[PDB]
Order: C-alpha cells, then structure tokens, then sequence
C-alpha cells in the first residue's frame, strides 16, 4: 500500500543512518530475532513503509548499503539493531576510499554502481508497490559525494516517476578532516539542484556552533553529534511515516512546498535542543517550549532573523495538547516580520498536533521550511571556493582521472545563476 | 424519483457515507437488508424510499458511487457503521493516487481509470429508467478532486447527450487546509465544471468553522462533525425527494425553479438555526427566530453583506411535520412584511415549500431532538467578491509564477491559466456589469 | 517547403521502439515517459513551426 | 504541395476579428482560435503520419 | 499392477541408490528369509511398484547395479534388503572405470551394456506391468555418466513412447577433487535435454555449502549427506509411495511437470530441515513447517528468491493436519511476493496428503518445487566448461575413440540456446502487463 | 538523409528569428529555451546518425 | 555549408567502436573512461559549432 526503500551511502551517511534507524526503532522496538516485537498492531502498514516484508510479519527494511571501507559497517552490524538486515547489503569490495571524489564519480565507482542499481530495481519490485527512495549522503568524504550524484542520475533516467529523500552534509571548516571539500562542494550541488526533487541545508558548522556555544556541551564527537541529527530527521519524517490526518505525501510535500524547482533546499531545525549531557526534564508545554521555532539562531543553519525570507513552515507534534494556543502563537510569530510581507506565500498554515508517542520526550517541535540564508551558507561555500580555485591550487589531485576546468565553469555559471536569483527574491 | 449518486475525492467519500448512513437510518434501511415497516427485503421503491433497485431475488441495494484513486479511503470506510451492505462489486478503486494536485490525475494517470468508471457508470445506467439529474460529490483538492471532475462533466456533457445533472462542490478553509496551490485548482475547478454544468451549489468548511466555532460554542474541528453537518445539510436537501409530503416537488422542479443563467448559477444555502447538545436543551421553537436570522452575515456559507446581498430568488425548503398551518401563518408573520433591499426589474415573490414525514434526526451525534427546518435556497449576485478575493491572491502569487512547473509537463499550458483568469474576471465583471443591479 | 519537415516529425515517429514485449515492465514504463515527454516537445516544436511560419 | 497549400489556407482563413461590443463575445472568439488551430494541426498531424 | 524397478549408473551412484531403496523401503519391510512380513497391507501395490513378486507372497526388485569396476558392489550389496533380488543381476565386467567419459561411452558398449538390454529386455517381460525403471545416474566421474547417457540413448529405442524414470546427481567441486569435471557433465546434460522426459537435478555441491556452513557439520562424509539427499528423494518419491486420495502415476506427474517438454530441470529442496548431523526431535508443526517454505537457506541451489520464477510446486504433507490453513498459508505465501506471479496455469500448485509416516517424526514435511534460479547453476558448470576449452585444454585423455570438433561446438551451441532461452522466459514478461493493451489499446 | 540531413540543419538556419522580447520571463529565456529545445533534439537525431552510420 | 560539417559526420560518426567485454577490470575501467569522454567530446562540441555555425 505505501513502501519506502533503504539505500545508503558515504562513510559518515552510513553511520548517521545506523543512528537514525538506532533511534526511529527506539520508540518501535522491532527485534532482530523473530519474536514479533509488535509496536503497535494497528500499525501493520506504517511498518510496512519502513520495514518491508521477508516472511510472516517479519518486516525488515530494504536494507542494502555500499561503501569500499568495510570497517565501519562491520563495527555498526553490533548495534542494538544491527543485525535485522537482509543478507543482500552485502555489496562492496576493499578498493579503499582515499578521500577521492574522482573514484566515487567517475573511475572506481562506474564498476561498482551497476550492482548496486541491479539490487535496487530487483528490490523494488517485491512489495505491493513503490513510492519512495531515501538516502543519507554526506561530503566530509570524498567518494560520497560523486556516487550519490551518479545513483541520484541513475535513479533519474532509471526511475522518474518516484521521489528520492536526499539528506547532504554540508562542509564544515570547524570539524574537517581533509580541506578540498569546496571543491567536494561546488561540483555535488552543481548537478543535484536539477536531478533530484528535495534536499536538505543540514550544517555542519552552524550545527557545531550550536553543539557548542549555544548549548555548552563539552562532547565534540560524532557521537552526539549523530544522535542530535538522528533526533531532528527522526522528528521531521515521523510526519510522513505517521500519517493521522494530514503531512501530505511525498509529490504533495513537493506540490505545496518548491516553487521555482530548484529552490528546493529547506532548512530543518528544531526547537528545544535536548542533548545527552546537560538536559531540561519538564514537561514540553506549547508556548514557551515552541518559541524556539520562530529564532533564526537555533537551527541547522545560517540565519537570521530579520535578514531572513521564509516562504514555506511545518510543525509536526507528537504531544496529545490542544490546537488554540498553537494558532495564536502562529499568528504571533507571522504577523510580527515586516520583510515576510511579500507579493509571494499566500498561505503556509500547515501544522499537525498528531499523537505520536515518543522515545525519550513526549512531544516535539520540528521546523521545516526555505529561505534566503541558503544563499549565504553558498556564499561561503563560494569565498572558500575563491581561497582555493583562483589559482588553480591542488586541481592536480583530481584532474588526472577524468574531470578538467569546463565543468567547474558551467558550476560557477549555475552559482551566479543561483546567487542571481535568490538576490532578485531577496529585492522582490 | 430515482436517481444515482456519484462520489469522488476522499472528503466527496466521506460526506457520501456519512449521508447514507444517515439516509438508511432515517428510513429504517436496517444493516439486516430488509426494512422492518414492511416485507420487502433489501429495501423498496414505492413513492419516495426509492434509492434501491432490484437486484436480487427483491435484494434491493442503496445505489451509489464510491470513487477515489487512494485505495485505503474504501476500506475505512467499509469497516464502518454501515459495514458489509456497501455494493461488493462496485467498489472501483486505483493503486496510487495522484496525491493533492490536480493535473496528474486529470490528464496522465487518470486517463486508464476513467474509461473503467465510465464502463462502470453504462453497466448502472443499463438499470432501471428513472433519471432526474445526478449528485456528484467533489472537493477542490482533498483527494482526486479536481482531477475526475474536469474530465467526466465534459464526458458527460458529450457522451450523454445534454442531460441535467447536479454536482456538490466543497469550498475549501484554509485554516484546516492541508495545501497551498488551492487557488490554482479553485480557478482552474471554476472554469471547467461549471459551464458544463446544470446545477450546483458550494459548502464552505470556513463557514462550518465559524458556525461551530462562533456561533455554537463547541472546541473541535474535526472532519467527523463535518461529515455529520453535512449528511444533515444533504439529508434536509434531499427529504423533499425522500418523503412525501403537502408540496412533495422533485429535483427537477427545483432545477428548474432556481437557475436563471449559464453564469448566474450558484445559490446562498440559508441553513443557520445551529443546534448541539448545547444549543438544543430545554429551548423553545417558534417560527420567528430561525426565519428572522437568515439574511444575518453570520449565518451563511459564503460571507455577504445582507443589503449588499441582492437575493434574484428567494426559495425556501421546510421540513414541517406538525403543519402546513403554522407555515400558511408564518408566510404573512414573516414572509408578507419583507420590504428588504431586492433585485431591480425582477418578480419579487417569496417561495415556501414543505415536506411532511419526517426524516429522522441522527443517532449517536450530538444534537438533541429538533424539528423546525429553514433551508432557505436564496441566491446572491455579490458572491463575486467571494471568488475575486480568491482571484487577487492568485494575482498576488501568479505573477511570481509559483508551482508553474508542476503543472507544465502534463499536457496544459501557460495559456489555459491565462484562460482562468480571464473565465473568473469574465463571470466578476459581468456581475458587476448587469448581475449587480443596473441600468 | 514544409514536406521535408513533415518527414523530420515522421522521422520522430520512426524514433519510436516497439512497446517492447521483451522489456521489463518497470522499463516499457520507461520507454513510455520518454515518448511522452518527446512528443510534449515535439507539440512545443509543432506550434512553434505553425505558429512561426504563418508570418 | 497541396497538404501544405491547405494547411497554410486554413491557418490564413482563421483571421482576428475587430475587437467591439462589452465583451461578451470576445471569449467565445479566443476559445475559437484555440480550438480551431487544435484541429488544423490535428490535420496536419494526420496527413503526414499517413505519408 | 504397476511397476518401476532398480538399476544403476555412476561411481557416487551406486551407494545413493542402494540407500535410497533402503528408505523407501525402511518402513516397509520385504525381508530376504522366504516369508512374508505383513503389517499394512494397504501398500501391496505401493510396494508392487519397486518391488514385484517372483515368488509365493514375496515382492522383490529387479535391481540391475551395473559397475566397471565392482569393488563397490562387491563391498555395499550384503544389506538386509540387499539381498532379496531375482540373483540373475549385477552383471558386471572389470574392463575399468578410469574416470573416463570417451572410453566408457565408446568401447564398453558389448563388454557390459549390451549385457545390460539383454537382461532389461527379459527383466521387463516377466512381469505384470511397465511404467519405466529408475536410476541413480551420477556425474561423480566420467564412466558413469558414459553409461548413464549409453543406457538412456538405448532406452529412447528399446521402449521409446514410454516414459522412463530418468535422474541426474550434480557433483561437488568442492568434494570432487578431479582436475577436469565439467566436460563429461555439461556434455551429458546436452544430451538428455533432448533424449528425456525429466531431471530431478540433486547435488552435492550445495548440500556440501549448506551443511559446512550453515548445518555446522564438523564431519562432512558421503553417508549422512546421503542420508540428507535420500530425505528428500523420499519427500520426493512420495507421491508413489503412499496410496492418498487419488494415488497419482508419476506417468501423469512427467506431463504435469512440464510446460513445455523440452525443458525438464527442477530439484527439490526439504522445508523443516530434517536433523541429520545436528539432531533434534521436535515434532514440526504447521507454522514452523510454513515459516521455512520460502526460504534462501536449505534449497539445493545457488538461493536466490529475487532470482525466482517458480512454474509447479507441491509438497506433500503426511502429517495428520488439516490443509485450510495450510492452503491460507500458501496463498500468504503466493502473494506477499511479486516474483512468483507469472500467471501461467494460474492453480499451479499442489496440495497431496497422506497419513503414513516417513520416520518416527510423525508430522512433518519437505519442499518440492519448480526451480528457476538454475541458470546461475547453468553459467557456473558452463562457463568453467569453456574456461578449459579455449587453449584446448585437457586433451590427455578425452580425445577419444571418435572424436570431433562438430560435437563440442553443437554442445556448446545447444548449452547457449537453452540458457538464452531460458533467461528469455525468466524475462520478457508476457502474461503479467506486458503487452500492449493494459494501456488502452491505441499507443502508436 | 545524406542529403537530407543538412535540409534540417537549413529548417533550423531558416526559422530561428533573434528572439525579439515579449514580456518579462518571456522570449529571451523561454523562447530561447524552446530553441535549446530545438537543440537538444537535434543532438539526439545526432547521436541517433552515430547508429544509422553504423547500418 | 556542407563540406566540414557532413565529412565531420563522416569521420567522427564513423569513429565509434564497441567496447570491449573480455578483458579484467583494469583495462575495461580504461576502455569505459575513454568511451565516456569520448562520445561526450564527439556530441557536446561538434553540436554546439554546428548549432552556432552561422545561426
């Protein structure tokens, strides 16, 4: 009746999925052993979505993965939910990853991605039908970022009628292992602003100024990192794993919410930023725990408030409180901004109080929406991309697989294309 | 008196069942088949209980089309109070919807399931002869919607000669919305199906909300009290048909009563005298107040001015049951002395109509017992501000040509929105041109 | 003067493949939406050569 | 020759006519010109998906 | 009434038939003394299949166990159903084995099997009834596939319009240590693809696979592997075995198996995974029985239900249950998968039930079922066919007594023109939506 | 073709104005859009003479 | 005209081999990079000279 796939990717994609479904099977509790752990009988199909079936209500994910580092994947298979996969992600080889974008693009991935198709498409036949694709896909490596793009092309000619999820890690000067990652930047986004049907503006620097100025935590690792991420996403596609009685569906997320498509980068935040480490343990009520959805500062991205343009919001709960003081603050927070008073966004009044019982809280408050502060996260993006290219600087690592300058130009014409027209809507 | 209901979209199913249901309970159509009144199984046809047909052995079936692309709507639907009697082979549902749009399912993915229905809706039409129009239940954009209707009233307006039909189109409320191209295929809604139309007349879930909200007290705005309001609104519309009475006229009496024009065709349904488990206790009924507020703003499913409201006709329905005599009172107690502001160079005679046994009130809901009924079909010339309101925010949005792509590569193009706006700026500025009064 | 160019749109059609028994039914879906999405700019192309030479 | 000589004499024989009157009819003449351009291509289409 | 009697062919063939028999036959009971041993007389015609009376009340086989090199028969024959034959078998000379296809096939002809349709020509005229004879034919080497493919030829000409019981074994090349097995096999099956009526293709290459690494099996020898491949030869065998409801031929069986009767290879599998090896002694009830129906573990082949298009498939449950839920089972299973549906004969399956019991389990089952993910099966014997026969590669000893290069190519061709074949009907999906008036009928 | 093939390429030098503005949005980014159209047909006829070269 | 452009078609359409299938991976992965820049060598800048040739 409805079914989503599970394709992965990337070395940190990888393990922020291992997280994400860690902490989405928190509040479902699907065992790996066949004792049927049911969550919620009622709930066949909004497990059906997610964790498809193999034998007799034993449902378990479309779980296939690929990465050339094997280590990773064989230390996250002894999770708590490790193991419920079928043995069909097994799909790899040990080339090594080296950090290049070349080899994940072009020369060791085009070997490689053909089993990885041939898996999916005989995947995705066996279910009732298909509705969506998923993944989450990262650029602090470098073979992530050039075989996503080539499965997100594939998946374009192969399969056009189907939504794909594509969750991208941004660059980060803050947390970096190697620093070519503008160049890991300029030429994944090139390309995926017209292949693909949604993104994500999910930071890494904003997201570690936020782990560490505006909540003081003394745990820079990935782990926190990863759980406060999973956390987020968990928050946002509850909505669309959850339907009660609206979050519309996947061309109908896509309907209300892209105009322009390619302006199709939204930004998810969330509003109370509870972490491992220090922790507030009141009960979230809806006023003053939901006036951090409406600041600019405390979000997975560069913001601010009054040089800021919003033109879509969502707000997805899961406590079981009332809808009135949902709607005043509401008003609040979009009568009060004079720049919001555009020619553009008639209505946005999409907001859902569904009860869905949660793993650690009892309620959430998630934002998801666009703006113009993607133009700035991509303003520098572009003056690291000047730092690095305007003289031609370490261009030798990469173009002696298959690449050369023409490709970096026709992605610098779409960035001015880009800047050119969020600085027209910014103007409007 | 026999005629077959359409149902598209998931809220058109959703009216539509809770509408039966309130029909086969206030007839005594029992989920046991037969009535109990007499010894016809099934159901019957007499008079006025004449929604069945004979298909079995006197196995009559309360005939109707369930239709939606999104193939759960049915099984919710047939796991409800009414449950195993729905028709087990009519039934026609897609595999994947077109999911809150209008083009896909209209113009691509619809055009192998239309042909179904419509082999469906020859197989109902070989049945028997009576025909009195149609009831199609739609919405603008809560399941398919838009995208049948578009097509299958110009199907039905070649394919079926030029016969009368009647569509039920539920105007939209953004505070309870679940869109936001909702313009787009209101405009796009307005243009197609109502030029190739007979009758019709839009519900607003704004003005449920305000009429719950503000006007009855109560804090929940769910589509359950939607649907029982509406299986109310619906049931009192059809008793004329459903029972017999003093002036037991048809549908068609009143099609050919209301409508004076291809473009003057939308009605002002005056149905406030709102009622609950609160607003039904320990109170009196007279026929003043529920006759006294009806032109009253807050009391209409699209908001008007009354003295800028100018009433072309002014028809009324009853659902009586104790007299026509406090009617024929009622007629020179409220209707004899209304010198209110009317249309210039028309008749200005006040319509009554009255429909005895009565329809009974619903079970397990929240209103009490009632009786009085003040459906008081007027209509309205400046209700062209109840669509150029819509019209200026699709101005305000459709110069920056937001979710253009989404309807470009299904077969339109930029000059059938062009074509839109300028069917709803022509059916505005010709209200103002002779529809407001003139000279 | 149009002649060769009614042949370059039958020649377009002749781009058309059988719907291709052998094919697997997730790919003729495919050979499909291409066809489609051609002919969608073979019409745009069709009334700008109708449109274009009338003047 | 001649399927071209027609189509171009149809496409010459659809004129714009004289905007007047409070438009009423002005409606009634685009949905004209629409439709009739439809099927002169549909024509055309046609003649030369024989040949 | 019936009958269907014991002969072989194959090194590794003579062992699995002598115990094959022996587990028909283990819950039977046909002693060798000179009397009889009736203890359900209900299977006089189910035992009058495989083992015919010659004497006062005595059924006895017509087991012809034919070896070039004896050793085997001389060693495993003295079983206590071993020696209750008609003694006028066994014929056998010492000319050699060698491992040999050529020779075998070529210059043992009027050593041994000339001898061999002299004694079935009058071991099937002294008797009631002929419906075909069985075989244990095995590719362990290369004389017992020659005579297998000998013995099959002579038989499409003895009786040629009778169905006649024809097997296959698939070797081991994890086992089978031999530098060169895939001439004698690939060749073999080139020729029974047109010489045959059907092929239940055991192995014990996956058996092998399965029971080292998923059984945990520390001793891995011919006997409990044999034991394994006889369980489920006995899953296999009864539908003869057992009189049911309907007591169905397998002469009706052969037909019924096939679409087309070119193409003839199937093997079974065994669902609850019987205990040989690792034991245990619970009795398999319905849902446990079920719940291993579909799986990509114990099936006798490369697993791949991805890789499925299953055209028959029937089990027989001679446990005492009820089959509604085990045909609401099946239908579960029928549907909830999209690589089964293939709408050809659309009530292709099977439900037979009997009430005698294979062993002291009492309610239990196995998996037969039509096979499709052989291809890969196939490819892997082929290809490393072809993979030592481009350099012309091990010529020591099968250049023949008459040998061409017409024979090995139309091999080759033949072996292209049913795997092409069969991944043409494993695709081109022409009854599902695959055609071109699911959409309307007018696309151009 | 041919000959032929250079009469398309004499339909795309014959009925491609400049494109003359109308309207903001319009003939200079969409027209010329429809004209990369145009152009992006003509690289398959391209890639579809690679194939008929071959025969 | 014609001359360039139909002997370009003439050489570089005739210019294309199959790949090669039989071989390791290494020397395949070299014969598929040379394929991959080679027909978009041959499409890309050839159809963009003959599209601005002279209009």
């Amino acid at each position: 009746m409805r079914e989503i796939v599970h394709i992965q990717a990337g070395q940190c994609g990888n393990q922020i999925g291992a997280k994400f479904w860690e902490v989405i099977s928190d509040e479902h509790g699907i065992d790996p052993t066949g004792s049927y752990h049911g969550d919620s009988d009622l709930q066949l199909e909004r497990i059906n979505v997610y964790y498809n079936e193999a034998a007799g209500n034993k449902y378990v994910p479309r779980a296939i993965l690929v990465d050339l580092e094997p280590g990773t994947m064989d230390s996250v298979r002894s999770g708590p939910f490790g193991q419920i996969f079928r043995p069909d992600n097994f799909v790899f080889g040990q080339s090594g990853a080296g950090n290049n974008w070349a080899k994940g693009h072009y020369t060791e991935g085009a070997e490689l991605v053909d089993s990885v198709l041939d898996v999916v498409r005989k995947e995705s036949e066996s279910c009732d039908c298909l509705q969506g694709f998923q993944l989450t896909h990262s650029l602090g490596g470098g073979t992530g970022s050039g075989m996503g793009t080539l499965l997100i092309s594939k998946i374009r000619e192969e399969y056009p009628d189907r939504i794909m999820n594509t969750f991208s890690v941004v660059p980060s000067p803050k947390v970096s292992d190697t620093v070519v990652e503008p160049y890991n930047a300029t030429l994944s986004v090139h390309q995926l602003v017209e292949n693909t049907d949604e993104t994500y503006c999910i930071d890494n620097e904003a997201l570690y100024d936020i782990c560490f100025r505006t909540l003081k935590l003394t745990t820079p690792t990935y782990g926190d990192l990863n759980h406060l991420v999973s956390a987020t996403m968990s928050g946002v596609t509850t909505c669309l794993r959850f339907p009660g009685q609206l979050n519309a569906d996947l061309r109908k997320l896509a309907v209300n919410m892209v105009p322009f498509p390619r302006l199709h980068f939204f930004m998810p935040g969330f509003a109370p930023l509870t972490s491992r480490g220090s922790q507030q343990y009141r009960a979230l009520t809806v006023p003053e725990l939901t006036q951090q959805m409406f600041d600019a500062k405390n979000m997975m991205a560069a913001c601010d408030p009054r040089h800021g343009r919003y033109l879509t919001v969502a707000a997805v709960f899961r406590g079981r409180m009332s809808m009135k003081e949902v709607d005043e603050q509401m008003l609040n927070v979009q009568n009060k901004n004079s720049s919001y008073f555009v020619e553009w966004i008639p209505n946005n009044v999409k907001t859902a109080v569904c009860d869905i019982p949660p793993r650690g809280l009892k309620m959430s408050a998630t934002f998801i929406g666009n703006s113009t502060a993607i133009q700035e996260l991509f303003k520098r993006i572009s003056e690291q991309f000047t730092a690095m290219f305007r003289r031609k600087a370490f261009l030798h690592w990469y173009t002696g697989e298959g690449m050369d300058e023409m490709e970096f130009t026709e992605a610098e014409s779409n960035m001015n294309d880009l800047v050119s027209e969020y600085q027209q809507y910014q103007d409007a | 008196r026999e005629c077959i209901s359409i149902h598209v979209g998931q809220a058109g199913v959703q009216i539509g069942n809770a509408c039966w249901e309130l029909y086969c309970l206030e007839h005594g159509i029992q989920p046991d088949g037969q009535m109990p009144s007499d010894k016809t199984i099934g159901g019957g046809d007499d008079s006025f209980n004449t929604f069945f047909s004979e298909t079995g052995a006197g196995k009559h079936v309360p005939r109707a089309v369930f239709v939606d692309l999104e193939p759960t709507v049915i099984d919710e639907v047939r796991t409800g109070t009414y449950r195993q009697l729905f028709h087990p082979e009519q039934l026609i549902t897609g595999k994947e919807d077109a999911a809150n749009n209008y083009a896909r399912g209209h113009y691509t993915i619809g055009k192998e399931i239309i042909d179904l229905v419509l082999d469906r809706i020859r197989k109902l039409a070989d049945q028997c002869t009576g025909l009195q129009g149609f009831s199609v239940f739609h919405s603008f954009g809560g399941g398919t919607g838009s995208g049948f209707t578009s097509l299958l009233m110009e199907r039905l307006s070649v394919d079926y000669g030029k016969k009368s039909k009647l569509e039920f189109s539920i105007y939209p409320a953004p505070q309870v919305s679940t869109a936001v191209v909702e313009p787009y295929n209101s405009i796009l809604t307005t243009h197609t199906t109502l030029e190739h139309s007979d009758c019709a007349f839009m519900v607003d879930n704004e003005a449920i909300y305000d009429i719950c909200r503000r006007n009855l007290d109560i804090e929940r705005p769910t589509y359950t009290n939607l649907n029982r309001l509406i299986g109310q609104i619906v049931s009192s519309i059809t008793a004329s048909l459903r029972f017999d009475g003093a002036l037991n006229v048809d549908l068609t009496e009143f099609q050919t009563n209301l409508v004076p024009y291809p473009r003057a065709h939308f009605p002002l349904a005056t149905y406030a005298p709102v009622i609950s488990a609160e607003k039904a206790y320990h109170e009196q009924l007279s026929v003043a107040e529920i006759t006294n507020a009806c032109f009253e703003p807050a009391n209409q499913m699209v908001k008007c001015d009354p003295r800028h409201g100018k009433y072309m006709a002014c028809c009324l329905l009853y659902r009586g049951d104790v007299v026509p005599k406090d009617v024929n009172a009622a007629i020179a107690t409220i209707k004899t002395k209304r010198t209110i502001q009317f249309v210039d160079w028309c008749p200005t005679g006040f319509k009554v109509g009255i429909n005895y046994e009565p329809p009974t009130v619903v079970p397990g809901g929240d209103l009490a017992k009632v009786q009085r009924a003040v459906c008081m079909l007027s209509n309205t010339t400046a209700i062209a501000e109840a669509w150029a309101r819509l019209d200026h925010k699709f101005d305000l949005m459709y110069a920056k040509r937001a979710f253009v792509h989404w309807y470009v590569g299904e077969g339109m193009e930029e000059g059938e929105f062009s074509e839109a706006r300028e069917d709803m700026a022509a059916l505005e500025k010709d209200y103002e041109e002779v529809g407001v009064d003139s000279v | 003067d149009l002649l060769k160019a009614v042949r370059l749109i039958k020649f377009l059609y002749q781009s058309n493949p059988p719907p291709n028994p052998e094919g697997t039914r997730q790919a003729r879906r495919n050979r499909r939406r291409r066809w489609r999405e051609r002919q969608r700019q073979i019409h745009s192309i069709s009334e700008r050569i109708l449109s274009t030479y009338l003047g």
